[PDB]
């Protein structure tokens, strides 16, 4: 189960998604932007294609647009992996609720866990890493 | 709860593996 | 765990982790009870100890009551078998009190023990011979007596309580109230009085109050009721106390009396000082007399498994065996359950019990093993509950959740197929329409020696009955300037590659789409109408029980805002065709089929048929709203399959030689039966030859052999994940 | 690649799949190829800076286990480390064990360290139940050598301590040497001095393989499982029986898993001539062995031994078989020369008047009391079988 | 051989000891551990065969 | 292989089953068209799977009725629980694929006209029978117009050829041999001549020719100037002259019943199929083709041919592009409109579309080097290498490598059928309660008893050769758009081509670390795909630093960040190679 | 409660160990008297050993160191 966790995100961090913006303000400006699963971009490119009537376009609204195409493409990429790794996830919280007695903190050794997450926490406490 | 059921366990297991003395009885 | 504890299991060995046990001669009913084994082993010490002639099991556990003090404990220190089924129970003080007290508790407990059995054997055995009809009359005649001590004990703990709230007490003083308590029940076990006098009320005013309510109580506890003759401080003093002092150990121990401190504790903190004396009245009224085993079987009531967890559910229990003595350390009863369990089995295997057959051996082994299989699935259930529990009701979480955010995509479903369709109004006034759409018959390329290949004469005129799987041509007139070019560029064409790759580019520059549409009777409009508000009334009810699913129905209409793409009678029924590409002819073939794309049969009533025109060159990307929609005129659709076959057969077999003129039948008709569905019929056959009609109808009104136009361009890597990316178009577009 | 059986002529059954264990099984043979690499590894010595950084007990016990038995013995005697002794058991020259218990006494004798001499010349229980078993698996190899065994003996008991340990060796010793009456004497012995018969000397009995050196060495790593639950049903026959009937039974199956037949039904005729109150495990797999057997070897003070040990202690159908086999192999033309069992009246009458006791309390005794009084009384009507058959029938 | 004297009838135990296993190569080495001992003495160790290299 | 056509499933579970072999042969027999001939070791097989699976069946019926055969070691769940109810469900939706699989595979060996399926009749077919019959192998067969012509009527100088040969399930071809009809006017339109039809009886008389596959290599070659080199059978041809005055004496014996030229422009084959004159005709095409389809070979009847075919496939783009195969497309694609609702073996394409991608589907492997999934389980299951023809002619010569691909994929769709019924085993049955009780006390901890989550899978190589900053730089910044440009979408696809080069490097090398003598081959690969990469990296940063020294965009005036394309690429460091890296470096774990 | 049947992915293999006795070395280096003996007579007042070989002529010696020993021709 870990491994698999690891593999779906090593996934989606290097795939790639789309997402398209077109002005509201009447303006013909359509931008396309390509987004990675880091959230960067890979290509951003506007389309004039649409809008003949010209030079009434400020650079505010070009980047009004181009901020709609990358909200829209990182919302693609975040629903796309929200479908890759939907399904798996849910029959994950199905193993580890209901199977704690097979696991290393339920039944016995869950006052082990706990011992453990109270001593991490006072040599975090020693040091000013948490009462600072 | 897991001492409750494994402390069953062993005294079941101790009756299981070594069988105590027998008492007595009258044959016939 | 009782094969394994008697003589003949010294000549088997076994397997720890799975024992396949022996038949024992207990196991056979043919077994007298001088052959047991268990029996032998205790008809041998009764004559020894006890010193009588002990001939059944009946009589052994008879004749242990008869005893006398100094012969029950010489019985007791050879008598090494206390439990032979294994399971942890509460125990007499004779396996505990070592020394001494073993010898003053005997002098105690079976002198008042002989007044308990000569206080079962001729008052309580008329007593529940009078009222053996209906059971229980016998405990409801001291119901209303002990309702009124019960206020006494209500009005003296408000006393002591003096306005204030038991919540808001000092944890100091909570725990300074449960050992008066503990110790109260501690004297009411050995000096045998009901409301003892402990030296707590030293004020001589409290103690005028107190000896109003110690008189009130002992004028209640000597009232006879009329029609039992016995009073109810002797029915205490014989049943509730006579069973308490035999397990004297819980109380005179002081650990286990610092458990029954903090058992009742948490009895008081959850649950209020009115509400506890009612159940222990209950537990009085609802419950068994025992006669045989001499023993009051209360109710086991929630507030009663907490009053005694310490003798049910601690570590107070010791098992001797003839293996070991051993005494059980870290026992604990998860729920209140098992403190039922523990003293259902507790109960039922007292000695001369009801519930235990004693005519033989192999019927007392069966009635013994029933009474520990029914424990054991009321501790199955015991284990399987907390994880259970809470895994139905987070099941139930999701399916309110999948509900309210469902609700919340409905109306955003409604705006944006209310905005396609004021979009659809500005381009079809400026853009060109379809005029004639016409469904017509399909005609038959076939002809006879006598006619001309090159006239064409026939091509339908109008349809007004089509069947579930039969083609009907439909005829559309699109007055699209690319499709005048390719008129004439195709009637001025012998052929060269040059030309014909000109011809296919003009096809792809346009399409049709055509799907046909369902009307809606109005009857049937109330009863969608009414199936949706059924639904919305029950996701309302949800919201107002539940304040954090009123939350996320605030979150999905936020999150619907921000993901959906923005936008600036009839029913669909089947989508016929995805792409139908430009024709010079103006005419194609339309296969219906029997299920839609959603996979269900097709009902009847008026059926129309929606064609809507794209163009790829002005209409870049296919947006919904720019296309030119036409309608057909109406017609019927319903199923031929139950009318042909009733007029072919005039039926669950068709012969051999009737199968070949039955689908040409069909086929006159204007159904398409293929020769796929044709061939794979014949392989599935009877002794005689017989093709099933089922068998037919279901390669007939399934996808294999025929399919839509829409459904037949795709790919099976397409069709596989078309409920995937389905969902992921729904979350994108809601409602 | 198909081998044959060793004909036990013991009974397939769960119950006895313990009695199963010391059977040779070819299953080993066909794992013999796999474990050639670790024995051609382990044949080699450790490297020097290996040797010289391992620790006291390991040097010692590596050192003198490869160095002759003499130079190991002299070792020994010079720096008194009397618990290197089971070391010099397994030398690769070692003698035979009565010899290897005059060396220990006098290494014991010469030792530098001097205790007082009631602790020592006392050697371990172990070191002496060692001894005496290697003497009784060379008994199994050769009987011959058992009079010196019985010397071996006449001096341990004068030298060391007479516990149940070596007392239980011993028994094994003449069972091994085919001495059926002495080692059930001994036996009794033991049973009437209330000494619990040793549990593993019970689990090497009933396994004639396996010389106990290499057992407490472990180079054979199967049939554990097989010693362990030899061991446990020892000592479950040992919490209700005395010593004398889980030795007897141990005789029973080291006979039957050594092929001497005779000796397995010689053990169940001393035991009736002796008085040993035979436990109900050792009767039954005596009945399925003589079921097994089709009652060929077997004699009629041997058929007298069964029918007394299943009148005390056996079921109705045992008992019947029992008497219906010998009377058929009574009338059979092979057994025609060998004499006819017959009871004389005073076993007869205490046979009967046991199962006249079995059948007051029991129905099934009851029924067929007058059938097992027609069997040894030897005249048999066919009628009886004929209304049994009826009655079974119907 | 200890298992068929066994199953045939005549003897009475079959053999546990795998101290044989292996001693065809172990043999070997032991000769071949001699033949190199002799060829030092000999003083012929000026050429040597690389199955004699890994043996000394 | 063998493989069952019949659907002995469906009969067996109402209860009909047969026990002689006159029952089992009543069940073989298709009581409707299309009869199908089956050799005796066809029928002896088929025979004892119908009793292996019937004693399947009743074996599986007779332990399923005493429980109101599992693994020896795990026991039943009971009934109505949820594991029990899936795992019975994942079994019976699993044995439907697997009959289905095998039922549809087993129409493939039919239709390929296996030596085990010897003959097809058609008796009881009607008009439409025949006619759509017809529209489905002229799509299969991919054949233009005039050969269709050809192939009818000189089939039927083979059936008269062959006629004694025949056995007596074949005369009743012969009553619609004599109903052929020729031309002569209203019917000379309709029906083709005479004359056309003896020249095809002169290349029997000829060639030897026999079977259907020898009938598609002479009626290419003889529309070619060159035809007594390239049909030179290695049976030498017979003189001219006696052959004519055989075909002579059979020609004039027909009239009073009741060299040749090459055949001129035929009739159009819209009009063959639709007029009832030349129904008899059409009756002997279909019939003609499912039976003398053999599994001989018509290159060893002459290998000149298979040197004349070769030449032109490596100019087909030229040579195959005729008038009648021009004509060819239009009339494919007009019988195929005619006909869309029939679900026959797709193939979404064009005429010359379809050619040439099966040209480079038979001639190279498929490029999906960029794929996760489907390079990492990449793995053919058959190739054709010493095969080489004409692909719209391939599918009558071999029909074996062009009827592959969908073969392999009912061989995974078995596959995967299979894995659903060995997993739905551990749904229907379970261990002892004794033995789980021993799995908990060895509890999972995440340090040990896991598996390790950085274990090497394909995308996890991926992931590490793009966070290397000279590489996000490319594939972000340091390259022109896809989009945008037509340039930057091959330096885009050059990228992702080299960098899915060395992380499946790297992948294999993880699969076969445990042996060391594939491990020194891989960390080969590795080496020759990352100086791949290192190569084409240090191609870039050399270009993108020399181009835009010449731009020279002055923004000091402007007072800015100083981040550009330039100042980023500058101020990142030297470019660590991959064949300098270690494998610890490119993503093994240490 | 228990949900899961499972195994563990790391198989163990059990290392068989044995004391076998493989080398044969011994360190024979004595400081005795060793003797060509034609007759030896061994008389403890016990057991007696008369071995002898024949020859025309014997010699004798004799010990009386620990038990008597009679030696014939050294």
């Amino acid at each position: 189960y870990p491994a698999a966790v690891r593999y779906g995100v090593e996934l989606c961090t290097v795939l790639t998604a789309e997402g398209k913006f077109v002005d509201e303000r009447g303006s013909g400006l359509s931008a396309r932007c390509v987004v990675n699963g880091t959230g960067a971009a890979e290509s951003v490119v506007f389309d004039t294609a649409n809008c003949n009537g010209t030079n009434t376009t400020s650079v505010e609204d070009a980047l009004r647009v181009a901020h709609g195409a990358l909200r829209s493409a990182q919302d693609r990429h975040n629903t796309l992996a929200a479908f890759r790794l939907g399904p798996l996830s849910k029959q994950s919280q199905v193993l580890l609720f209901c199977g704690v007695n097979a696991y290393e903190f339920g039944g016995k050794y869950a006052r082990t866990y706990a011992y453990a997450f109270e001593k991490a926490k006072k040599e975090l406490e020693a040091t000013a890493a948490s009462g600072f | 709860w897991e001492l409750s059921r494994d402390e069953q366990l062993f005294w079941e297991r101790v009756e299981l593996i070594r069988k105590g003395q027998v008492a007595s009885i009258g044959s016939s | 765990r009782l094969r394994l504890s008697r003589r003949t299991v010294a000549n088997y060995v076994g397997l720890i982790n799975s024992p396949e046990v022996f038949d024992d001669e207990s196991d056979r009913p043919e077994t007298r009870w001088s052959q047991d084994t268990f029996f032998r082993e205790c008809a041998y010490l009764s004559e020894k100890f006890l010193k009588e002639k002990v001939s059944n099991m009946q009589q052994f556990e008879a004749a242990l009551k008869r005893a006398s003090p100094e012969a029950y404990l010489a019985f007791f220190d050879a008598f090494q078998q206390q439990t032979q089924t294994q399971i942890p129970l509460p125990s007499p003080s004779v396996w505990h009190y070592e020394g001494e007290r073993r010898k003053q508790w005997a002098e105690k407990f079976i002198s008042i023990s002989h007044k308990a059995q000569a206080f079962f054997k001729d008052v309580l055995s008329e007593d529940v011979k009078k009222y053996q009809e209906v059971p229980g009359k016998l405990l409801q005649k001291v119901k209303p007596v002990l309702a009124d001590v019960g206020k006494i004990l209500v009005k003296r703990h408000e006393r002591w309580l003096k306005g204030r709230v038991w919540t808001s007490l000092t944890e100091e003083e909570r725990e300074a109230y449960c050992m008066k308590e503990v110790k109260r029940q501690q004297m009411q076990v050995e000096d045998g009085e009901f409301d003892p006098m402990m030296e707590d009320d030293v004020d001589d005013t409290e103690l005028e109050e107190w000896q109003r309510e110690h008189d009130a109580i002992m004028k209640l506890m000597n009232s006879p009721i009329d029609g039992l003759h016995f009073t109810t401080l002797e029915l205490w003093l014989h049943t509730m106390r006579c069973e308490e002092l035999e397990t004297e150990h819980i109380y005179t121990s002081a650990r286990v009396r610092a458990i029954q401190v903090a058992a009742r504790k948490k009895l008081y903190d959850t649950t209020s000082y009115e509400e506890v004396i009612q159940a222990v009245v209950e537990s009085i009224a609802r419950g068994t007399l025992d006669l045989g085993a001499g023993v009051l079987r209360p109710h086991f009531n929630e507030v009663w498994c907490q009053l005694n967890y310490a003798k049910f559910g601690s570590s107070t229990i010791t098992q001797h065996t003839t293996t070991s003595r051993r005494q059980l350390l870290f026992f604990h009863a998860g729920s209140l359950k098992d403190i039922a369990a523990t003293a259902t089995l507790y109960y039922a295997t007292k000695p001369l019990s009801n519930s235990l057959d004693y005519a033989s051996p192999y019927k007392y082994r069966r009635s013994l093993i029933t009474l520990c299989s029914n424990y054991g699935v009321e501790t199955a259930y015991t284990t399987q509950r907390p994880l259970l529990r809470s895994a139905a009701n987070l099941a139930r979480a999701e399916d309110l959740i999948h509900a309210v955010v469902t609700a919340a995509a409905q109306p955003f479903g409604e705006r944006r197929r209310a905005a396609t369709r004021d979009l659809h109004m500005e381009f079809q006034r400026l853009a060109v329409p379809v005029e004639r759409v016409i469904v017509a018959n399909p005609v038959s390329a076939l002809l006879e020696s006598g006619a001309d290949p090159d006239e064409k004469p026939v091509e339908g005129e109008k349809v007004n009955m089509w069947p579930l799987g039969a083609k009907r041509v439909v005829l559309y007139k699109w007055s699209a300037p690319n499709v005048e070019k390719l008129k004439a560029m195709e009637s001025d064409a012998s052929l060269t590659a040059k030309r014909l790759r000109e011809i296919q580019e003009l096809k792809r520059r346009g399409f049709l789409e055509v799907s046909l549409w369902r009307r809606v009777t109005a009857q049937e409009r109330k009863q969608r109408n009414e199936i949706v508000e059924a639904k919305k009334k029950q996701v309302e009810e949800v919201v107002r029980t539940v304040p954090s699913l009123a939350h996320l129905h605030q979150y999905a209409t936020s999150l619907y805002s921000r993901i959906e793409e923005r936008v600036a009678e009839w029913e669909f029924a089947v989508l016929l065709d995805d792409r139908v590409l430009l024709n010079k002819e103006e005419s194609v073939e339309l296969y219906l089929p029997y299920r839609d794309a959603n996979g269900e049969l097709l009902a009847q009533g008026e059926y129309r048929a929606l064609v809507r025109a794209f163009d790829l060159e002005a209409n870049p990307n296919l947006h919904p709203a720019y296309c030119s929609v036409g309608y057909s005129e109406s017609f019927q659709v319903f199923d031929a399959l139950p009318q042909l076959i009733a007029q072919f057969f005039r039926v669950t077999h068709i012969p051999a030689a009737d199968f070949t003129p039955f689908c040409a039948f069909l086929r006159d008709a204007g159904l398409d039966v293929p020769l796929r569905c044709e061939f794979e019929a014949g392989q599935a056959v009877t002794t005689d030859g017989d093709v099933y009609m089922d068998y037919f109808l279901q390669l007939l009104r399934g996808e294999a052999f025929h399919q839509s136009h829409a459904q037949a361009g795709l790919t099976e890597a397409q069709r596989a994940i078309e409920p995937l990316c389905r969902a992921h178009w729904v979350v994108h577009h809601p409602g | 690649t198909q081998l044959p059986d060793p004909p036990y002529y013991l009974p397939h059954s769960p119950r006895f799949d313990a009695e199963r264990c010391g059977t040779f099984n070819k299953k080993w043979l066909l794992n013999l190829p796999a474990l050639k690499p670790l024995v051609r590894n382990s044949t080699y010595l450790p490297k020097k800076e290996e040797l010289w950084r391992a620790p006291t007990h390991e040097a010692l016990e590596t050192i003198i286990g490869h160095l002759p038995y003499h130079d190991a013995l002299r070792y020994i005697t010079e720096h008194s480390l009397f618990l290197l002794f089971p070391t010099v058991l397994r030398a690769r020259d070692a003698p035979l064990p009565h010899v290897i218990y005059e060396d220990f006494m006098k290494s014991c004798t010469f030792a530098s360290l001097q205790n007082p001499p009631e602790e020592q010349f006392a050697l371990p229980s172990v070191l002496l139940r060692t001894l005496l078993c290697m003497a009784a698996y060379h008994c199994t190899l050769d009987a011959d050598y058992f009079t010196t065994c019985q010397m071996l003996f006449g001096r341990m008991e004068q030298q060391q301590q007479t516990t149940p340990e070596v007392l239980s060796a011993w028994v094994y010793c003449c069972t091994a040497s085919g001495r059926v009456d002495e080692a059930l004497t001994y036996a009794k012995y033991m049973a009437d001095c209330s000494a619990p018969f040793d549990v593993t000397v019970f689990s090497l009995m009933q396994h004639p393989s396996l010389n106990p050196i290499e057992v407490e060495d472990g180079s054979v790593p199967h049939s554990a499982k097989g010693l362990l639950l030899q061991r446990r049903l020892g000592n479950r026959l040992h919490t209700a029986y005395r010593s004398d009937a889980v030795a007897a039974h141990g005789m029973f199956v080291y006979y039957a898993l050594t092929l001497s037949h005779v000796r397995k039904w010689e053990v169940i005729r001393a035991a009736a001539a002796l008085g040993v109150t035979l436990a109900e495990r050792t009767v039954v797999l005596a009945v399925e062995v003589f079921a097994r057997e089709k009652g060929m070897r077997c004699g009629p003070k041997t058929v007298k031994a069964l029918t007394h040990f299943l009148a005390q202690d056996g079921t109705v159908g045992h008992l019947l078989y029992v008497l219906l086999r010998a009377r058929k192999n009574e009338l059979l033309p092979e057994f025609r020369d060998l004499p006819h069992t017959t009871f004389s009246e005073e076993e007869q009458e205490l046979v009967l008047q046991c199962v006249a006791q079995r059948a007051r309390h029991d129905d099934s005794f009851a029924v067929a009391a007058t059938l097992v009084s027609s069997l040894v009384r030897e005249d048999d009507p066919s009628e009886l079988l004929m209304a049994f058959a009826r009655a079974a029938r119907n | 051989k200890a298992y068929i004297t066994h199953a045939v009838g005549k003897g009475p135990v079959a053999s546990y000891d795998i101290s044989t296993l292996g001693s065809t190569g172990l043999t070997a080495e032991r000769r071949r551990w001699r033949t190199l001992m002799e060829k030092i003495v000999r003083e012929d160790y000026h050429t040597m065969t690389e199955v004699e290299q890994m043996d000394a | 292989q063998f493989n069952p056509i019949h659907n002995f499933s469906y009969a067996m579970e109402r209860g009909v089953r047969a026990r002689d072999v006159k029952a089992f042969e009543k069940l073989i027999t298709n009581p409707g068209p299309l009869r199908v001939a089956y050799t005796p070791d066809y029928l002896d097989w088929l025979h004892r799977c119908y009793k292996a699976k019937g004693t399947y069946m009743d074996a599986r019926a007779v332990a399923e009725k005493k429980f109101n055969a599992p693994p020896p070691g795990m026991f039943l769940r009971p009934a109505h629980s949820f594991r029990r109810l899936a795992g019975e469900l994942k079994r019976r939706r699993a044995q439907s694929i697997l009959d289905e699989v095998a039922r549809a595979q087993g129409m493939l060996d039919l239709f390929e006209r296996q030596p085990h399926f010897p003959a097809i009749h058609i008796d009881r077919c009607s008009r439409f029978h025949l006619v759509e019959l017809f529209k489905e192998m002229v799509l299969e067969r991919s054949l233009d117009s005039n050969m269709i012509w050809e192939k009818a009527l000189l089939y039927r100088a083979i059936l008269s050829e062959r006629k004694p040969s025949y056995p007596t399930s074949f005369h009743y071809i012969f009553t619609a041999v004599e109903d052929t009809v020729f031309a002569p006017h209203p019917l000379a339109a309709k029906c083709p001549t005479l004359e056309a039809y003896y020249y095809y009886v002169y290349l029997v008389k000829k060639y030897y020719i026999d079977n259907a596959v020898e009938a598609h290599v002479v009626l290419r070659c003889h529309r070619e100037p060159n035809a007594a080199d390239l049909l030179f059978s290695n049976p030498p041809p017979k003189d001219d002259t006696e052959i004519m005055k055989a075909v002579e004496l059979l020609r004039n014996a027909d009239i009073q019943r009741g060299p040749p030229v090459l055949p001129g422009a035929y009739p159009p084959i819209d009009m063959l199929w639709r007029c009832e004159e030349n129904l008899p005709l059409l009756k002997v095409l279909l019939f003609g083709e499912f039976n003398l389809i053999v599994s001989e070979n018509p290159f060893v009847k002459f290998p000149s041919a298979h040197g004349f075919l070769t030449r032109p496939y490596s100019t087909d783009s030229s040579r195959t592009l005729a008038d009648g195969m021009s004509l060819a497309n239009v009339m494919a694609e007009k019988r195929g409109h005619l006909l869309p609702s029939l679900p026959r073996n797709t193939a979404t394409s064009i005429d010359a579309r379809a050619q040439d991608i099966r040209r480079l589907q038979q001639k190279h492997h498929r490029d999906d080097i960029v794929s996760f999934q489907k390079l990492l389980r990449s793995t053919h299951a058959e190739d054709s290498p010493s095969a080489f023809s004409s692909y719209s002619d391939w599918s009558y010569f071999n029909p074996r490598a062009v009827r592959a691909e969908e073969r392999d994929r009912l061989t995974r769709k078995a596959v995967e059928a299979l894995k659903l019924y060995d997993s739905a085993t551990n749904d229907i049955y379970r261990h002892s309660f004794e033995d789980v009780q021993a799995c908990h006390t060895q509890r999972v901890t995440e340090r040990d008893r896991t598996m390790p989550p950085y274990l090497p899978t394909l995308p996890h190589f991926v992931a590490i050769i793009k966070k290397d900053p000279h590489i996000s730089f490319l594939l972000h910044i340091g390259l022109p758009d896809r989009n945008s440009s037509e340039e930057g979408s091959a330096k885009h696809k050059e990228l992702e081509k080299r960098i899915y080069y060395l992380a499946r490097a790297l992948y294999h090398t993880a699969l076969e670390y445990h042996n060391e003598t594939v491990r020194r081959v891989n960390r080969q690969k590795v080496n020759v795909a990352a100086s791949l990469l290192d190569n084409f990296v240090e191609q870039e940063w050399t270009t993108i630093l020399r181009d835009k020294h010449d731009v020279t965009d002055v923004t000091k005036t402007l007072n800015d960040t100083q981040n550009d394309k330039k100042q980023l690429a500058r101020r990142l460091g030297r470019y660590m190679l991959f064949a300098n890296r270690s494998l610890d470096d490119t993503g093994f774990p240490t | 409660m228990f949900l899961i049947h499972f195994v563990h992915y790391k198989t163990i293999l059990q290392k068989y160990t044995f004391k076998f006795k493989h080398i044969f070395l011994s360190i024979d280096k004595y400081n005795s008297l060793f003797f060509n003996i034609s007759g030896i007579l061994i008389w403890l007042n016990i057991i007696h050993i008369n071995i002898i070989l024949i020859k025309y002529s014997f010699f004798i010696l004799i010990n009386n160191f620990e038990y008597l020993i009679i030696l014939i021709s050294t």
